[PDB]
């Protein structure tokens, strides 16, 4: 099962609560789960839904926790690996009512999915990225130590997505090492991609 | 629970039928709770037209006495038996003892939620995420071919200057060690439920 | 695959056949000693006078030999590919066999040193935990508030850092669940193929 | 299978593995090695020279030694953690396949140091901070530009706080009005009354 | 019982749960093969 070898306790709890729940309330809750996955703050809207449904907060918490887990584990699977027929079968082993299964399936496979995939791909980053890169190229004509220098250098400034920024000067012997290193890594990324496509894809 | 001589004299004046009738006692008592719990700093909270005959120095003294006893009774989790004992000591009559308990019981939950919201605490972990990578090469070393985990904890507290995420890396042995520690901790919560 | 010795790197190594293999064995000893501990230029002027060559001749030969061992260990080049790399140099079988043994004797230790150079990410060291129940505060006198106090120890750049943190019970059950799913991934058929095929 | 010294859990696979390395020593030197690790747990240092000198009996390599010290430290600490007696420990180490003579020896050393171990393990248990000391000065104020005559006492406090053992204490220094000082002392006495009701 | 031949093999492989006195022969043998 896409839920792993042993059913998470929050999913088992939620699946027995669904028998008592009006489909109108289920579909209202499901929107909050999906929009929370896209990063939207929903806390006040959930509270209003609670008193509207007369759900105590102990049951809201169990329902919301169980729905989040089910969608998280399904949406992390590529379309090669979970497909509508096997998803629908596996959810029926949880004894989820068939009408609610259709609503869940529409979230995992319908037109909501591409925006969810975009948000899920953002979470692979762990180190910061280059946000900006600026330079100037200078030639030194004279200096305190030399009447004539005539030596080039590159002044560089990086801004990272961390919000950190660095300004530093690069000797041309050091720029050659940087340029070499970057082209080398690009060759070795391309070689690794060809290993993967010819051995891991089959 | 101890109460200063200033607070006790304020209650001794609320106990009078002369100084306060049963109507004024109720209105001042309600104003006491309101001024504690309302977010509006209602400076006119004492300007009730039935309170207007009381000496404004006495009125404002008994209002602060009531509010001070309410906070002390709340903090010390006072039961009705404790409340009724202290009121009868201050010579309250059976009607006003009932009135004080009725207002206190109505507000008890709001007061206890307020008193419990005051404090500072450690940074609270709220979530975790992980990445699995296979390590290929370094500019100094080929054929590394070892997995690493990249773990981030999300913390959510502002009681002291802090940064919201803690990021670190684990080998297979380091992540297996870490998980064992957290399950050891979780097994101790289970034992504590057997108390 | 094979080593691409630069022309200057070849020219430095050309000193090796100019002297007895017993001296090349001494160059091998001092070469790996420098990798192990650090270089000490004071020996180069000694060997120079003993061999009737310049100190730069000794330095270039020995530092060239260290680089041969270092690049071989970095690549983990096979014994067969090593020979096919070295036979671009013209010297005789006795020296070729000496160099091959000097490589295989030391590649595993050198690779341990070379692993210290990688980009220095922060990493896990240790974790401590304590189960606390808060029973009173200045403002409110009877309570039960259970929490797990956590002390997380980390390394970066060889410097230890520590962070003191807190969770409630239900969050701690979430933390274990997620990081158990992390460990489960290395057992999945996808990651098994990577380990099996990317080698 | 579950074991008391493991905390009512099945034995870790690295522990069950390295219990077979303990069987490789003589029973007479397994007991001597326990004494060295147990001294370290009691804070009395560790003698790596002696550990290596006796384990030469079994011709251990340094990976054997590391794994042997690690498993003895785990067994002894975790039995003491859960207050397991040597009678239980001997019986349940034998279930894991440790020879009966080796089981014996190992538990007659635990039996001797069980009580001082638990006192040390309580001292080592997780702390966020420790109050190392207190200093105070009381001043009397005579006059000011801001108030022509003052005539009030004032207090200065310095609190030494230690974050970790083997580190210098941080001073927290502050000044207080005599009213602020009075209320602080009275509040600390109320906290102490609650503390004394717990233990 | 002929187990000693194959349990010596599983221990020598590094499956040490063949040593635990308390598991049944099926768990040792079939568990160790797995």
């Amino acid at each position: 099962s896409f839920l792993g070898a042993q059913l998470p306790p929050e999913v088992a709890a939620m699946a027995r609560l669904l028998g008592d729940l009006d489909r109108s309330t289920f579909r209202k809750l499901l929107k909050f789960v999906v929009s929370s996955l896209q990063g939207e703050d929903c806390r006040e809207a959930v509270q209003r839904l609670g008193v509207s449904a007369n759900l105590p907060e102990e049951q809201l918490g169990a329902l919301l926790a169980g729905m989040h887990t089910l969608l998280q584990q399904a949406l992390r699977l590529p379309p090669t690996s979970l497909k509508p027929d096997t998803f629908r079968d596996q959810l029926q082993e949880l004894c989820i009512p068939q009408d609610l299964v259709g609503d869940l399936a529409s979230v995992v496979f319908g037109s909501q999915r591409p925006l969810l995939d975009s948000v899920a791909q953002q979470q692979g980053a762990w180190l910061p990225h280059v946000a900006d890169f600026r330079w100037r190229v200078d030639v030194a004509i004279s200096t305190s130590a030399l009447a004539r220098s005539l030596q080039p250098s590159v002044l560089m400034q990086l801004k990272l997505s961390d919000g950190s920024a660095y300004r530093f000067e690069v000797p041309t012997a050091k720029f050659q090492e940087l340029r070499y290193s970057v082209a080398l890594v690009l060759k070795e990324m391309a070689d690794l991609e060809k290993r993967c496509e010819r051995r891991l894809q089959d | 629970m101890e109460l200063s001589e200033s607070v006790q004299k304020g209650f001794q004046m609320l106990a009078d039928p002369r100084s306060f009738d049963s109507n004024a006692f109720t209105l001042l008592l309600r104003a006491a709770f309101q001024s504690l719990l309302d977010a509006q700093a209602d400076e006119a909270v004492l300007d009730h037209p039935d309170l207007k005959h009381i000496d404004p120095v006495v009125l404002k003294h008994c209002h602060a006495a009531a509010a001070t006893y309410i906070l002390e009774a709340g903090k010390h989790r006072a039961d009705k038996s404790t409340l009724s004992t202290y009121l009868e000591d201050c010579k309250f009559d059976r009607e006003r003892i009932e009135l004080f308990c009725t207002e206190y019981q109505n507000n008890k939950n709001s007061l206890e939620i307020l008193l419990g919201s005051i404090g500072r605490s450690l940074p609270h972990i709220t979530d975790v995420s992980w990445r699995l990578e296979y390590q290929i090469k370094t500019n100094q070393l080929h054929r590394m071919y070892r997995p690493a985990y990249l773990v981030t904890l999300s913390v959510q507290n502002t009681d002291s200057p802090s940064y919201p995420e803690i990021s670190f890396s684990c080998s297979m042995e380091q992540l297996q060690d870490l998980v064992g520690k957290l399950k050891d901790a979780s097994k101790s919560l289970e034992r504590a439920t057997q108390l | 695959m094979l080593l691409e010795l630069s022309e200057e790197h070849k020219e430095h190594l050309a000193f090796l056949p100019q002297v007895d293999s017993a001296v090349v064995a001494e160059f091998g000893r001092i070469a790996v000693e420098f990798l192990r501990r650090g270089a000490n230029p004071k020996i180069y002027e000694g060997a120079a006078r003993k061999l009737n060559v310049s100190s730069d001749t000794v330095q270039h030969g020995v530092e060239g030999l260290t680089y041969l061992l270092t690049e071989s260990s970095k690549l983990m080049i096979s014994e067969l590919d090593f020979q096919d790399s070295v036979f671009v140099l013209g010297f005789s079988e006795e020296l070729n066999k000496l160099l091959l043994q000097l490589y295989l004797d030391n590649r595993k230790e050198i690779r341990t040193i070379l692993s210290e150079l990688a980009p220095s990410l922060p990493s896990y060291h240790n974790l401590e935990w304590r189960l606390d129940v808060q029973l009173a505060s200045r403002s409110l006198r009877q309570q039960i508030k259970p929490a797990v106090t956590i002390k997380l120890h980390l390394n970066q750049n060889g410097d230890h850092n520590t962070k003191v943190l807190q969770t409630d019970p239900a969050t701690l059950l979430h933390l274990v669940q997620q990081l158990e799913q992390a460990l489960e991934e290395m057992k999945t058929n996808h990651c098994r193929r990577v380990v099996r095929n990317i080698k | 299978m579950r074991f008391r010294f493991c905390g009512d859990l099945d034995c870790p696979d690295w522990v069950l593995a390295e219990i077979s390395t303990l069987a490789k020593m003589s029973s007479v030197k397994l007991r001597l090695l326990c004494s060295q690790v147990l001294k370290e747990l009691l804070g009395q240092g560790i003698d790596y020279e002696k550990i290596l000198k006796l384990t030469a009996d079994a011709k251990f390599e340094s990976g054997d030694v590391k794994a042997t010290v690690a498993v003895l430290s785990f067994i002894l600490s975790s039995a003491a953690k859960h207050s397991v007696d040597g009678e239980s420990l001997s019986s349940e180490l034998q279930q894991l396949g440790l020879p009966k003579e080796h089981a014996a020896s190992l538990c007659r050393c635990y039996e001797e140091k069980q009580s001082p171990l638990q006192k040390h393990l309580r001292v080592c248990s997780l702390r966020m901070n420790r109050l190392a000391g207190v200093g105070w000065r009381v001043d009397y104020t005579l006059s000011s530009s801001l108030l022509q005559s003052v005539e009030e006492p004032m207090v200065h406090l310095r609190l030494e706080v230690a974050a970790a053992p083997g580190t210098p204490a941080q001073p927290v220094a502050m000044s207080l009005s005599a009213d602020k000082f009075q209320v602080l002392l009275a509040e600390l006495k109320q906290a102490q009354t609650l503390m004394s009701s717990l233990g | 019982v002929k187990l000693t031949e194959i349990l010596e093999l599983l221990v020598a492989a590094g499956y040490f749960r063949a040593r635990i006195k308390g598991l049944s022969p099926f768990d040792k043998v079939v568990g160790g093969m797995t």
